[PDB]
């Protein structure tokens, strides 16, 4: 339908600049302004500005002029966030977002970029099976998952199966290890009955690190 | 500014309760009121606008009145898939300004949990370090006590604990157990446990298994 999709975020040290997009599809770009909304443990959702991507007119929180610049390219479609000045502070989850209809809030949301403003360096995870075992298995049910260890800056995605398999699937909150760097498993329950003829398959993606790892996870035989 | 000040920051309520969230506004804003519902890591979702009007797809039970600086949302009988943070948004001057957020977590009947236990993959070890996990699956309520015992000693410092946001349609939880050693002294011990403690559990629940087999 409507949607917005946005890219460019990750790691940025302080003081430093970034660029977000937003590109819009399923309508027409100009028949609506595109605004900004950041979220952030603590202070919140706040509202960054708007542009109207006919006019390239821009309007802010007073709040944001120092640090954030909105803009458009009306031949790709697509709105920008350019962050400039950055303080670690500002780490937060960028949204792009349009109203439901003129004057109206907002329907419409872009999935979130979390942008992370440290000084710290960009490391990729390793990827470990967490194998089904008699010691994860009973009463029909196998668990099995992915232990995804040793990232910075947030966040890894884990799919399995390509997106195929979605039940049953927790893939639990990262924690910060006193390394500093992160770690998460991510576990799934299917049929003890099936581990022979079903494949399952961890896919998880670190964007920062351009780091992306299919892991097969197979049974282990204790 | 027109700052938004909701209440409660968060409450916790059974299926079936009739709760009620407010939002003040630090001046009027003539019903130019928005009610958002959001789950954790997921997008904002609309539910009301005009401070009265329910969004497409959102269920009438779902209500919001209120007028002036003073508005409520209120549902009328709580089911576990509104689980979800709900946050007020005044729509009548810029700065475009939200509450603050009210999180609203489930009651529900005791679960026990579900535990299984994960030894280090030999992937892991060929790079010196050992990572033991125990997971306790789709139990209810969240507390729990999760010890480690490496050849019946107790552990401490050695794990971290991590919990899982409430499920939409069960409104259990899981947790993870996470027992981090050097390969080093993975080696200096042969049992490994987990030893499980919760109110839907008639004893002590332990998985174990021994280092090496």
């Amino acid at each position: 339908e409507v949607q917005l999709v946005e890219s460019g975020g990750g790691l940025v040290k302080p003081g430093g600049s970034l660029r977000l997009s937003c590109a819009a599809s399923g309508y027409t770009f100009t028949d609506n302004y595109i605004h900004w909304v950041r979220q952030a443990p603590g202070k919140g959702l706040e509202w960054i500005g708007y542009i109207n991507p006919s006019s390239a007119y821009a309007h802010y929180n007073e709040k944001f002029k120092t640090r954030f610049t909105i803009s458009v390219d009306k031949a790709k479609n697509s709105a920008y966030l350019q962050m400039n000045s950055l303080r670690a502070e500002d780490t937060a989850v960028y949204y792009c977002t349009r109203r439901y209809y003129s004057a109206m809030p907002f329907a419409y949301w872009g999935q979130g970029t979390l942008v992370t403003v440290s000084s710290a360096s960009t490391k990729g995870p390793s990827v470990f099976p967490l194998a089904p075992s008699s010691k994860s298995t009973s009463g029909g049910t196998a668990a099995l998952g992915c232990l995804v260890k040793d990232y910075f800056p947030e966040p890894v995605t884990v799919s399995w199966n390509s997106g195929a398999l979605t039940s049953g699937v927790h893939t639990f909150p990262a924690v910060l290890q006193s390394s500093g760097l992160y770690s998460l498993s991510s576990v799934v329950t299917v049929p003890s009955s099936s581990l022979g003829t079903q494949t399952y398959i961890c896919n998880v993606n670190h964007k920062p690190s351009n780091t992306k790892v299919d892991k097969k996870v197979e049974p282990k035989s204790c | 500014d027109i700052q938004m000040t909701q209440s409660p920051s968060s409450l916790s309520a059974s299926v079936g309760d009739r709760v009620t969230i407010t939002c003040r506004a630090s001046e009027d804003i003539y019903s130019g009121l928005a009610w958002y519902q959001q789950k954790p890591g997921k997008v904002p979702k609309l539910l009301i606008y005009d401070s009265s009007t329910l969004h497409t797809g959102v269920p009438s039970r779902f209500s919001g009145t209120g007028s002036g600086t003073d508005y409520t949302l209120t549902i009328s009988s709580l089911q576990p898939e509104d689980v979800a943070t709900y946050f007020c948004q005044q729509n009548y001057d810029f700065p475009l300004t939200f509450g603050q957020g009210t999180k609203l977590e489930i009651k529900r009947t005791v679960a026990a949990p579900s535990v299984f236990i994960f030894p280090p993959s030999d992937e892991q070890l060929k790079s010196g370090t050992a990572s033991v996990v125990c997971l306790l699956n789709n139990f209810y309520p969240r507390e729990a006590k999760v010890q480690w015992k490496v050849d019946n000693a107790l552990q401490s410092g050695n794990s971290q604990e991590s919990v899982t946001e409430q499920d939409s349609k069960d409104s259990t939880y899981s947790l993870s157990s996470t027992l981090t050693l050097s390969k080093a002294d993975y080696e200096k011990h042969k049992v490994y446990a987990c030893e499980v403690t919760h109110q839907g559990l008639s004893s002590p629940v332990t998985k174990s298994f021994n280092r090496g087999e």
